[PDB]
């Protein structure tokens, strides 16, 4: 069977949690602490390992960004770690393309990336790709057909309604068609043919709205909004529908986790995380 | 208040 794992996050500083949740049963379980605390952190999976990477470290002892790709491997209950990435990369996004890493953006410091590099599991190394058209932190990053897309987040100056899409085979960058709204912090995901970005932060409140990009018709469509509004929400896709968990709404930390149904266009609260957080890295795979 | 990341929630 497989579950939703919930690495990291925030509330008061950033933790070390390493949660899974079963759709198939409302259970939560809790599993090995990542090695060091991360918020502001993706997962991703790749030949059934989770990965944990990039984020930062907002301790009582001082901010620290991170470079870090760690592997949990549900068969030991144990972290790894991997190579590092060329620079620290917090608020970052992640994609996997052919059993490959993209990881996109972030931030460092003052400093709003839009470089982007990529790792191979088989030889354990990070390599520069072409970089983004524009500078990204809390972006959102999702593939879909074997294309990566870096969708909205925040250059360094404005939070940006804008997306693009890397196309590996011209190593190259494109804008795809803007979003209707500025979204930095959303979750964004793929869905059938369309990606799908939720929530977020405009610039002056949290953001209940959905919308989706069908990559053929080059078009976004509002769909059925949140219960709850929320900024750096974890997301996901498990059994044909998108999971969100927690984030922050400007005055709780949420441990809600809505479930979007796309044949009805309605969403549902289907459990609650074990305590509130924002930032968490979220991703499926196999029961340990 | 405007000493937490509007975004994350995270004390600045
Ligand atoms: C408005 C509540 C709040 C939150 C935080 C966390 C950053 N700080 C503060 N201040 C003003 C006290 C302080 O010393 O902040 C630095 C951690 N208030």
């Amino acid at each position: 069977g497989r579950l939703i794992y919930t690495a990291g996050g925030y509330f008061r500083q950033s933790l070390s949690y390493l949660e899974a949740y079963n759709p198939s049963n409302g259970s939560w379980l809790r599993l090995a602490d990542l090695q060091v605390p991360r918020s502001g952190l993706a997962g991703c999976v790749v030949g059934g390992l989770l990965y944990a990477v990039g984020g930062r470290n907002n301790s009582p002892d001082g901010n620290t960004d991170s470079s870090a790709l760690d592997c949990y491997n549900p068969m030991t209950n144990q972290w790894s770690p991997c190579a590092s990435m060329s620079v620290p990369r917090n608020r970052i996004g992640v994609g996997v393309i052919d059993g490959h890493i993209y990881a996109v953006g972030g931030s460092h410091g003052c400093i709003h990336h839009s470089s982007v590099e990529r790792y191979e599991p088989e030889r354990d190394e990070w390599h520069l790709v072409a970089p983004m058209l524009t500078r990204r932190i809390g972006v959102g990053v999702a593939v879909l057909n074997r294309l990566l897309y870096a969708v909205g987040g925040f250059d360094g100056t404005n939070r940006l309604n804008s997306a693009e899409c890397y196309y590996p085979e011209r190593n190259e960058w494109r804008m795809i068609t803007p979003m209707n709204t500025i979204r930095s912090g959303a979750g964004v995901c793929v869905l059938h043919n369309c990606i799908y970005a939720a929530g977020g932060y405009d610039g002056q409140d949290q953001l209940n709205s959905v919308e989706r990009y069908d990559v053929e018709t080059e078009t976004w469509t509002f769909v059925a909004p949140m219960r709850h509004h929320r900024s750096a929400l974890g997301i996901t896709v498990h059994q044909g529908k998108i999971y969100v968990l927690g984030g922050y709404d400007g005055h709780t930390f949420l441990d809600s986790v809505e479930c979007y149904d796309p044949d009805s266009d309605t969403w549902s609260e289907v459990t609650r995380m074990t305590s509130g957080r924002s930032g968490v890295g979220v991703a499926v795979t196999m029961e340990p | 208040c405007l000493q937490l990341d509007p975004e994350t929630g995270e004390c600045l």
